[PDB]
């Protein structure tokens, strides 16, 4: 029942130039109720998220601090 | 333009007092087909400043609540017993949908910014809040029960109800804390 | 907007209570009903008025003189002229 | 496989003024692939069912014997 | 037909991604975001450019050579000159 | 007249070379409403010659793949390797959404026919392939990433990007086996 | 007025005579947007009086059957056997969607009285019932199947199918016991 | 209202089968088909003709008196006049 | 992970006229997570698939080789 934090896990992804948080719901039972998944990006200045893309998951992005410059690939 | 971007001026104001606000995201397959994936859920945002405390009121939805800055004092009620929670910042919690619930925000310094996801089911996309307490907002919703009925409810005199319960306090869902 | 939806059903008649909406029921005279609950799981009930399981009374002294306009203890009061639960009279 | 009565359990809410029975689908299997809620309500004349709500159940009721003054708070 | 969405989000804007569409971002300055993914059992990423889990870089050298324009092993060393993985630079 | 047969003219045209073909069957719930509870499926044949490879891409959906007629060899591509595997006619696998892959018809003799079976669920009903490389039909999505963002991804001058993974090779998303 | 009270009179006929009746409700989403997480449910209540059975018919939901009063003999039947139930007031049971059953009603003295909740999936909302045997209401559906294909499959003369199977007996699905 | 759709399908085409529908095909030349049933769980065929497996054969010999036409006995006889099961002939 | 074959079992039918192979979810674990059902009808010139029907599935039937003739009983 008790509440998480999105950093008491080491990064997926710690670079030089970054760090990604991720809680997947095979590792909470909170978010595996709600089949969602939780993710804290941290970006230094003029660093890139290389482009890649998410196999089931539909991400909303809501950005906390700072400007991102995100380019979206789509196929319309 | 693009159907995927939402700036922060596509948030409606629910209530926004000099206290504090609770905005909400539009329907994100409103004006596009391509996310009807997405129809179910909706976002939010709790912004309040230092010593306020977001009154009881319980929701339709599951929520998951996420705190983007500060600290916070999140009181899950229960029927049998209350839950305190120190939110902290990068702290996340679900609030089961009926569970009543109060925020309070104790830090005397900075503001406290909460994401709350909404997971909605009995009516897919729409979120409500039902509110214990009376305002200029609405009223103590168990202020629409007939004048008998919460008499026999509560045992007691109607204007001793109206007197305790039902009239107006404070002006707004979000108060400062004394 | 807040609605008050009041009505007497008779024997055949149905009505829907959605989720989340406070209800209230009188019987008019010795009632048997049925109900059939859709999206029942991990359900509970949540009783606004009464000795047990009422909420209202479980809002800790301080909060609930800042939720209703009672003074701190006229709304623990209130909240208790009621030992019976669930269920009551309806009778002034 | 076999049936199951509405009354085969103590009552939920069992006053002196009022009667609820209830089998939930943690109880029962047929309930639980259906995941419905099945309750028997019985009042005497006169009784107050008290203000409350319930958190993730839509309840169809069904009056059988008798009239019933039902009050219903929405949020329009 | 294809398409291309950029924009630059500031504090509080949103961006929706669905899955299976190729992503990237650049970080005008300090950031931090929160990503609330939907649909989320057995996810995974893959990326396409950087050392590790790149795709491009598992394609077989035989095939590589029908997929792409380039000559077998001019695909495999382009998707190479990057050491870095998930995360890189923008300096021209 | 019938709502519930589908000749194989309503099969749509995705791609279609001197080497093979790529059908769609329209969406099951199209011209009746009698069939809404198959919205979400999408049935394709994937039709091949002799010495034939589906080019490299990924789809949005899972792929039940099944083998209606020859043998083929499924190559599915995973971030940390890559899984081969020989197709047998009545042999059926699930391709996971979101893993790329190339199917190759080894036989000099016998046709490919493959029928994929198509579960949706980001865009409910609609199905989408990501091809890496670019042809006639269309150029690899990696070619719609701005210059400066392919330049700093892949570390390498944009000349050479255009030259080794962006520009045209082959006409068609089926090329002949060398 | 109000979109969630339904009265005894938002049922409809699906069938009536001298011995019995089955009554629909209608969707439940059918006048408001508000109960729309009720669009797969429907309500139906069987009333029959002493002696009488309805006749062998499979539904395409799942039923929740629900014995308001009364006593009744509920036959489930397999293709591998048959089941029997004394169903009795107060009882619950749910009739698997496509098991054909027959519903009878000993008691001479008192009606019976039942609750049907349907679970539809096939067609959302909708909830129908093939009966085996053939009315005025409609022909047993054993009668569509074209001649020699009725033939074939019973590997009997047509009339003598005609005369055993599908011709007319009864007038309505709900007869009285010999 | 009761409806008959009947058709003849040919390589390549297709014929979606709504649960709890009966249906029957026969075999014009030898055939091979395939198909994609989907909410299969929990899933069972019933047949209306045949020996094993025939549901109009289990309804009891009284309550069939009074479904069919027949007389009691006679629906029993006919209903087993067929010794096959699943597939039969096509020759009258 | 491996794939599997529509003849890997014994036919569910296997008369003198005609056979069908049935591979369902409670046997195949990929089949289960989408809640599909396969099956490969084969049958003799002149012969018939007698009237059922199928309790919870719906089957989309794909003509690979052959003409058959096919009669669909529906309520309208």
């Amino acid at each position: 029942d008790k509440p998480f934090n999105l950093r008491s896990r080491d990064p997926i992804y710690s670079n030089n130039y970054g760090k990604l948080y991720e809680i997947t719901p095979e590792k909470n039972s909170q978010l595996r109720d709600l089949d969602i998944l939780l993710n804290c990006l941290q970006m230094n200045e003029g660093a890139l998220f290389v482009p890649h893309y998410n196999s089931r998951a539909t991400v909303i992005l809501v950005a906390n601090e700072g400007r991102a410059e995100v380019e979206l690939v789509g196929l319309e | 333009n693009n159907p995927y971007l939402f700036r922060s001026n596509k948030f409606l104001t629910l209530f926004k007092n000099q206290h504090g606000s609770l905005r909400l995201l539009q329907r994100f397959n409103e004006d596009t087909e391509k996310l009807e994936n997405l129809r179910d859920y909706r976002v939010l945002e709790y912004c309040s400043k230092p010593n306020t405390l977001l009154l009881p009121h319980h929701s339709d939805s599951d929520l998951l609540v996420l705190v983007l800055e500060g600290q916070a004092i999140l009181v899950l009620v229960n029927p049998d017993g209350r839950d305190t929670y120190k939110l902290d910042q990068g702290d996340a919690i679900k609030i089961q949908a009926g569970t009543p619930f109060y925020l309070i925000n104790p830090d005397n310094n900075q503001n406290l910014r909460i994401l709350k996801f909404a997971i909605t089911f009995r009516r897919p996309g729409t979120v409500e809040d039902f509110f214990l307490s009376s305002t200029k907002r609405l009223p103590s919703y168990l202020s629409a029960f007939s004048k008998n009925f919460l008499e026999a409810s509560y045992d007691s005199p109607y204007d001793e109800i109206e007197q305790t319960l039902l009239q107006e306090e404070q002006e707004g869902v979000i108060v400062k804390m004394p | 907007q807040l609605r008050r939806y009041a009505a007497t059903l008779s024997e055949g008649d149905i009505i829907v209570i959605p989720s989340s909406f406070p209800v209230a029921l009188k019987a008019a005279s010795d009632l048997n009903m049925v109900g059939i609950g859709v999206n029942a799981e991990n359900n509970e009930r949540n009783f606004l008025a009464g000795h047990k399981e009422n909420v209202i009374r479980q809002i800790p002294r301080q909060v609930s003189d800042l939720t209703f306009p009672g003074s701190g203890e006229e709304v623990e009061e209130l909240l208790e002229n009621q030992k019976e639960s669930y269920f009551v009279d309806g009778q002034p």
